[PDB]
RNA sequence: AACUCCGUCGUGCUGGGGAUAGAGCAUUGUAAUUAUUGCUCUUCAACGAGGAAUUCCUAGUAAGCGCAAGUCAUCAGCUUGCGU
RNA sequence: CAUGGCCGUUCUUAGUUGGUGGAGUGAUUUGUCUGCUUAAUUGCGAUAACGAACGAGACCUUAACCUACUAAAUAGUGGUGCUA
């Protein structure tokens, strides 16, 4: 009965989350199509899942992602974070194993964290500078 | 600066030296046992405990 | 039976939880729908005081916090349970209130 | 008794190896990668077999594995103190088992699929029904139990059904689930007892473990019947059902034994390209085949090796 | 190509380049090879991206950096002088300018153009310090092929960001007009100028 | 009520502080070491943790019902809606602000220095402790200040375990010369440790095997 | 908020910069003069990248960018944190 | 510059001290070290020292992982009604 997988992908302090089911090929972003998730110079950040693997896997299933926190580079990178994870875990659960191993190959020779988020995560402020790192000016006379 | 301490070498070699024929040369079925034949308050601890006895058992089969 | 709520409130962890634990079993010791302990996010306060009396040193900084958590379960019983069980789990450090409606 | 190739697709040590006797070509495989892969075997020499479903869902490392003998449903054993029932088509889980206070080592079930026993290292054995509740705790080893057998019982269906149990206290214990109590016990193993498994006929007990050493037993005459050295720490064991031969996993590699008459069948050592001698890659679980001409073996290389019978001339 | 129709329409020209060869914004790393040895194995151009943006951990190792392309080594040098610094969106633009504007001037590859800006303009023989007490006399060492890649895009994108400083030429006119100036010989670019003065100058404490 | 629970938490900290202050100065005499509210419908309650209860509790229920009016009078709270208990101590030669406080009262009674401090830090090993420490510090004998400490046993001072088996007390003696400065720290062992950590964190304890017998005679038992 | 897109400007101390100053309207306050602060129009200074010196910094760091809290009735060009 | 308490600093480092034995008339010394190693008096070892104690580490908080457990109209998601 309708066979979907719902997934998450993250950057930052942001939280996609995709609805990969059995359709026929819309990939929405909050609503409107992929065509239009607009800082528009990283408009082929959320364009590799679809064109790594090809474009004809997209055209039994239907995607349907929602964003939320971070920023509007960090939200980018977190659509093709939940895009490329929701089409690898669709084909662990509906069809071949076998071709999982195939995407999952191509998504990871290429890996600009398309499957697995990176653990850079922001280091605390501390007293005496403005900065994690940075100190103050010290004048010394 | 992987260097163990006395904390850790002292505990290990006093753990072969009594319970030599139940531990194996692989980590994840020592530190199972390291909660049964010991008591160590932390769970960082005794995978440290775990981990040097595993390594000595490497070269205790080998000499 | 009436609808009821209780509120938990402390800064113990491990004075609390079991408090509520001894709600939710003298709730299925005489069955009765739960709505168990749903855990609020943990609140913590911070004040953030320099270090000392007067400024001779290096501008030092402390922070101090104090943990609030919070959980409330949603209980409806009958009137005559309410007060035993409102009564018997009272422990120091956890203040509880009971919301009649 | 030769190999024509391997199979890829596990990332830990393949823990446990378990065919069904309706599908002979369907090879379910649990690993240390927390993972259970069903493959379906082709008999190429490049590709013997793909895999097809893998069943993730554990939370630790999956010691033991079984399947039915249809091959519709699959248990797995996990050291994150459960066990799951998954349909071996569209991988899902029907029902989980909870109630050890400790990793659960082994799982059987037995050919009516009604109970399922599973050994632990909480001490304890317990049995379960199909639908997730726990008959009884049959308590009574002093360490960890190393893992479970469910004997087959002899024909026309007489209702006695007996398991047995190896433990690391160095005892054999054959148990009646017909009143929940200890029927046998045997002595006589000096070491921790690693694997054991019986007949197919349901008569021989083999168990083996630290010290380099097989015992047979005979649950029917309740004697035991001699024991053999291999010189090297035993980690699985499996009897050849047609053939009449004993296979052991070895840490030096698979040495099979023939019974009548007492020799040595074949002592079996891949070529591993890369590795020093210490470092030497071995087998940790052993599934003859349900038509009794293929052997498998899980290695720690995270690599499953096949080899099916052949005579010579 | 036999297109594929879906019920998002994704356009035509976007997967007609794209699905058999990860290109460039539109630009080939095919036919693109490094023609000075001693800069091969780092100059990276030889897994193709699509924009010149990629978060990527090259500084928790020594010689990860090789491994970034060049073209998002050019991009991540724009971003100087302080109120440029973190507008990477504003340096792939200029980029994308700039490859645009370079095959026009000449018709060859822009990323070809870009590696014969690379392995001119890197300097060959560097001077050292030696202090001793007092004078301070220099001396002429060598220079590694990493830094020769290292400062061979640091001349040149300081010589686009001071020619279009205080100017009506863009700043992606002025990065076209170095790099192209560059891929010959030409010592009309600032890092040509540069690299033979400071090639001189150990010439001259060898 | 209708007051935040960020407020109410806070307040009742402070309302706790006010009355440890009220009962160090008020009860100075008599041992004080601690107090504990329960707030309970029907009567919050006021336990008083001091040695001498007999005197904590005067004549014929005198000097605790002055102080339960004290209480309410100063914490405006309703008539019978507090009651003060008084429990005496658990092991007062244990408790680090009763020692001080022993300490402390022991040199107004004109004791020498070293001998009343000696006879401080050999009370609380005598009290199964397993380290403490008495640092006195001010003009002791001359008009330029020194600090002399006096110490047995161990303690440990670097991390948590300082929060789980470290007792500190700190108090203002105020002598003819000036103001002397009395601390006293008490390192309970943690083997008679009740609740939570029960050893050092480093502290590892191996079960002693026990041997078997070699042959174990191949054989089977039957039922 | 920086940022992104489209347009106006066009190498000119210019539509950069907004110091100094004039007139009005409000807000907090018992009270605003020695402008508390906010807004509207007008006024349009130096400053064209800073000598000897000298500070901080090794990765989600430096730097850019704002936001909350402390102080508070009103006043943040400061600090403590936080994210982009 | 008569003090208590608090704080800064020496001091972003690895350092400090008993007991018994040895050396020296003694102040003191050895232990606490040639070498190698580590962020570390961290270890391997060497050894007139042996066995110890504080500091370092261990510890606690916090940030990263969990398609696992416990369930949430004060957090969501999907279907279902009604409806644009």
């Amino acid at each position: 009965a309708v066979p979907s997988v719902q997934t998450f992908g993250k950057k930052k302090s942001a939280t996609a989350v995709a609805h990969v089911k059995a359709g026929k090929g819309l990939i929405k972003v909050n609503g409107s199509p992929i065509t239009l998730v607009e800082p528009e110079i990283l408009r082929f950040k959320v364009y590799e899942p679809l064109l790594l693997v090809g474009l004809d896997k997209f055209s039994n299933i239907d995607i349907r992602v929602r964003v939320t926190g971070g920023g509007h580079v960090s939200q980018v990178y977190a659509i093709r974070q939940a895009i490329a994870k929701g089409l690898v875990a669709y084909h662990q659960k509906y069809v071949d194993e076998q071709s999982k191993n195939e995407l999952k190959k191509a998504f990871t020779s290429y890996d600009r964290t398309l499957l697995i988020a990176d653990s850079r995560r922001p280091e605390p402020k501390k007293f005496g500078g403005k900065g994690a790192r940075s100190r103050f000016q010290k004048s010394y006379r | 600066g992987r260097v163990r301490t006395k904390t850790v070498k002292r505990a290990s070699k006093a753990l072969i030296e009594r319970y030599y024929p139940k531990l194996t040369l692989d980590f994840q079925t020592n530190k199972r046992l390291c909660d049964e034949i010991a008591t160590i308050q932390s769970k960082r601890l005794r995978n440290k405990i775990a981990g040097y006895t595993t390594h000595l058992m490497k070269r205790i089969q080998k000499g | 039976i009436i609808k009821i709520r209780i509120t938990l409130t402390s800064t113990k962890v491990k004075q609390l939880e079991n408090v509520s634990s001894n709600i939710v079993k003298n709730a299925e010791q005489h069955n009765l729908v739960k709505k168990g302990p749903v855990r609020l996010p943990t609140k913590v306060l911070k004040i953030s005081t320099r270090k000392t009396p007067n400024g001779e040193g290096s501008k030092t900084w402390e922070t101090y916090e104090m943990r609030i958590h919070k959980r409330y379960i949603d209980l409806e019983a009958p009137v005559q349970i309410v007060k035993r069980i409102t009564q018997i789990t009272i422990e120091p450090g956890v203040d509880v209130e009971v919301v009649v409606a | 008794l030769v190999l024509r190739g391997t199979l890829e697709g596990h990332n830990g040590w393949v823990t446990s190896l378990a065919t069904s006797a309706g599908q002979p070509n369907l090879l379910l495989s649990a690993s240390r990668d927390k993972t259970l892969i069903s493959w379906k075997l082709t008999g190429d020499d490049q590709k013997f077999g793909v895999p097809v479903r893998s069943f993730k869902g554990h939370s630790h490392i999956v010691q033991d594995c079984t399947l039915t003998a249809d091959g519709a449903y699959a248990l797995s054993a996990s050291w994150d103190k459960t066990l799951r029932l998954w349909d071996v088509a569209t991988g899902e889980t029907y029902q989980r088992f909870v109630g050890h206070k400790s990793d659960v080592m082994s799982v059987d079930i037995d050919k009516k699929a009604s109970m399922i026993i599973s050994g632990s290292r909480d001490k304890t054995i317990k049995v379960w029904t199909i639908k997730g509740q726990c008959l009884a705790t049959l308590l009574g080893h002093n360490d960890w139990v190393s893992q479970v057998r469910v004997v087959p019982n002899e024909a026309a269906d007489d209702d006695s059904v007996t398991i047995i149990s190896a433990g690391n206290d160095k005892m054999v214990k054959a148990w009646n689930l017909n009143q929940f109590q200890i029927e046998a016990d045997f002595i006589g193993h000096n070491s921790n007892i690693n694997t054991l498994t019986a007949s197919p006929d349901g008569t021989l007990i083999a168990s083996a473990g630290k010290d380099g050493e097989i015992m047979l037993w005979n649950l029917a005459a309740k004697k035991a019947m001699y024991t053999l050295s291999a010189q090297d720490e035993v980690f699985s064991l499996a009897f050849s059902p047609n053939r009449y031969w004993l296979a052991a996993a070895t840490a030096t590699g698979i040495k099979v034994f023939s019974l009548d008459p007492q020799y040595l069948v074949d002592d079996l050592r891949p070529e591993f390209a890369g590795y020093s001698k210490a470092a030497e890659p071995h087998a940790v679980s052993l599934a003859w085949s349900a038509d009794g001409q293929t052997l498998f073996a899980g290695y720690t290389d995270n690599v499953i090796r096949v080899w099916q019978v052949m005579t010579a001339n | 190509f036999t297109p594929v129709v879906l019920a998002t329409p994704i356009p035509e020209e976007v997967q007609q380049a794209q699905t058999e060869i990860k290109l460039f914004n539109k630009w080939s790393f095919e036919e693109v090879e490094v023609k000075d040895a001693s800069l091969v194995d780092y100059v990276q151009v030889r897994q193709p991206i699509f924009v010149a943006h990629t978060a990527g951990r090259y500084a928790n190792k020594r010689f990860r950096k090789a491994q970034c392309p060049i073209i998002e080594r050019l991009t991540n040098s724009l971003m100087m002088n302080g109120r440029n610094n973190g507008k990477k969106l504003k340096a792939v633009r200029i980029i994308k300018h700039t490859l645009d504007i370079i095959n026009v001037l000449t018709d060859q590859n822009p990323i070809q153009v870009v590696v014969d800006a690379i392995t001119n303009t890197g300097p060959r023989e560097d001077t050292t310090r030696v202090g001793g007490g007092g004078a301070a006399r220099r001396q002429a060492v060598d220079v590694s092929p990493l830094r020769r890649v290292n400062q061979a895009i640091a001349l040149l994108t300081i010589g686009a960001r001071e020619a279009a400083f205080r100017n009506i030429k863009t700043i992606a006119e002025t990065l076209a007009e170095e790099l192209i100036n560059a891929a010959k010989g030409s010592s009309t670019s600032y890092a040509i100028k540069k690299k033979d003065e400071l090639e001189r100058v150990a010439k001259s404490n060898r | 009520a209708l007051i935040s629970k960020k407020r109410k938490l806070v307040a009742d900290g402070v309302f706790y502080a006010e009355l440890n202050e009220f009962f160090t100065r008020e009860l100075a005499e008599e041992g004080y070491s601690g107090v504990e509210v329960r707030v309970t419908p029907t009567k919050t309650e006021v336990i008083i943790r001091a040695t001498r209860t007999q005197d904590v509790l005067g004549e014929n229920g005198r000097r605790i019902n002055e102080l339960t009016l004290l209480v309410q009078k100063r914490f405006k709270y309703a008539p019978g809606t507090i009651v003060l208990y008084a429990e005496r101590v658990q092991d007062r030669g244990l408790s680090a602000v009763a020692q001080a406080e022993s300490m402390k009262f022991k040199l107004l009674n004109g004791l020498a220095i070293r001998r009343a401090a000696y006879g401080v830090v050999r009370y609380v090993m005598e009290s199964g402790a397993k380290g403490c420490e008495v640092v006195v510090s001010g003009k002791l004998r001359a008009a330029r200040a020194k600090a002399m400490k006096f110490a047995d046993g161990f303690l440990i001072h670097s991390g948590q375990p300082v929060n789980d088996f470290i007792d500190t007390a700190t108090r203002h003696v105020l002598m003819r010369q000036g103001v002397l400065g009395i601390k006293v720290k008490i390192m309970r062992d943690p083997a008679k440790s009740r609740t939570g950590p029960k050893a050092l964190p480093d502290a590892v304890t191996i079960i002693e095997p026990k041997e078997e017998e070699p042959i174990l005679a191949p054989s089977v038992k039957d039922y």
